[PDB]
C-alpha cells in the first residue's frame, strides 16, 4: 500500500545505464509495473509483474526483483526513452503508485 | 585406377562408383484438424470448485 | 484498433455531479476489468475505484469513500463515472484503464486512455 521510488530525477546522456529503484512495505509477491508517463500523452506500462516485458514494444528495458526491492535498470538508453517512470502494485486492489523518476537530458 | 588398382588403365568403360542426389529439406505434417480439448472450459469459467 | 477513447470532459462547479462516459472499442467490453486512475495536475497518477468482468464486484479508494458509482453496461458497451460531489482537488485528467488481471491470461492497465480534462472551478 505504500511504494516510495529513490531516484527522483536522473540525468544520462545517450549509451548510459540508469538504475531505478522502488521498494514496497509489505512483499507484494511478485505483482509490481512501471510506466513511462511522456510529457503530453497517457502512460504505457513498460513492465508487469516485476520481471516481464509486456507488449514487447519496449526491448531494453530490463526490471527484476521479487518481494521487497523491484529496479528497472535501462541499457543503452536513447534520448526518445526520456519520460517520467512510475510504479504501482497490480494485484492487491487499494492499488497506489511511487511518485515517478525523470530521466533528464544532462 | 585406385578401382581397377594399377596406375595404368587401358581404354574401355568401367563401373567406377555410384551417383546419389542428396536430400535437399526435411518437411514434417501432422492432421489440421484441432481436435482441441476442453481446457478453455476449466482454466478459466465463470465459477471454480471449492 | 484496440482503443479507450473517453468523453464527458468538461468543467464542473464544487458539489455537482457529471457522468464521466469511458466508451470502449474493438475489445470484449465484457471480460475485460475496468478501472480509474487519476492525475492532479502537476502530481502523479492516484487511484480510484474498480469494476469487475461480471459487474458484481466493486472495490473503492480510501481517499474518496461512497462518493462515486462505477457501472459497466456491457450491451453499452461503456464503463460509467459519476462522482456524487467533486473536491476543488480533484481537477485532475480522469483516465480509464483495461485490466484483465485474474484470468491466467492477463496482465494489468494494457491500454489507457487519451483522457478527459475534467476541471473544478469557482
Amino acid at each position: 500500500i505504500v511504494l516510495t521510488q529513490s531516484p527522483s530525477s536522473l540525468s544520462a546522456s545517450v549509451q548510459d545505464r540508469v538504475t531505478i529503484t522502488c521498494r514496497a512495505s509489505q512483499v507484494i509477491s511478485n505483482y509490481l509495473a512501471w510506466f513511462q508517463q511522456k510529457p503530453g500523452k497517457a502512460p504505457k506500462l513498460l513492465i508487469y509483474a516485476a520481471s516481464n516485458l509486456q507488449s514487447g514494444v519496449p526491448s531494453r528495458f530490463r526490471g527484476s526483483g521479487s518481494g521487497t526491492d523491484f529496479t528497472l535498470t535501462i541499457s543503452s538508453l536513447q534520448p526518445e526513452d526520456f519520460a517520467t517512470y512510475y510504479c504501482q502494485q497490480y494485484n492487491i486492489y487499494p492499488l497506489t503508485f511511487g511518485g515517478g523518476t525523470k530521466v533528464d537530458i544532462k | 585406377k585406385c578401382t581397377l588398382k594399377s596406375f595404368t588403365v587401358e581404354k574401355g568403360i568401367y563401373q567406377t562408383s555410384n551417383f546419389r542426389v542428396q536430400p535437399t529439406e526435411s518437411i514434417v505434417r501432422f492432421p489440421n484438424i484441432t481436435n482441441l480439448c476442453p481446457f478453455d472450459e476449466v482454466f478459466n469459467a465463470t465459477r471454480f470448485a471449492s | 484498433q484496440v482503443q479507450l477513447v473517453e468523453s464527458g470532459g468538461g468543467v464542473v462547479q464544487p458539489g455537482r455531479s457529471l457522468r464521466l462516459s469511458c466508451a470502449s472499442s474493438g475489445f470484449t467490453f465484457s471480460t475485460y476489468h475496468m478501472h480509474w486512475v487519476r492525475q492532479p495536475p502537476g502530481k502523479g497518477l492516484e487511484w480510484v475505484a474498480f469494476i469487475s468482468y461480471d459487474g458484481s464486484n466493486y472495490y473503492y479508494s480510501d481517499s474518496v469513500k461512497g462518493r462515486f458509482t462505477i457501472s459497466r453496461d456491457n450491451s453499452k458497451n461503456t464503463v460509467y463515472l459519476q462522482m456524487n460531489s467533486l473536491r476543488a482537488e480533484d481537477t485532475a485528467l480522469y483516465y480509464c484503464a483495461r485490466d484483465s488481471s485474474g484470468w491466467h491470461w492477463g496482465v494489468p492497465f494494457d491500454y489507457w486512455g487519451q483522457g478527459t480534462l475534467v476541471t473544478v472551478s469557482s
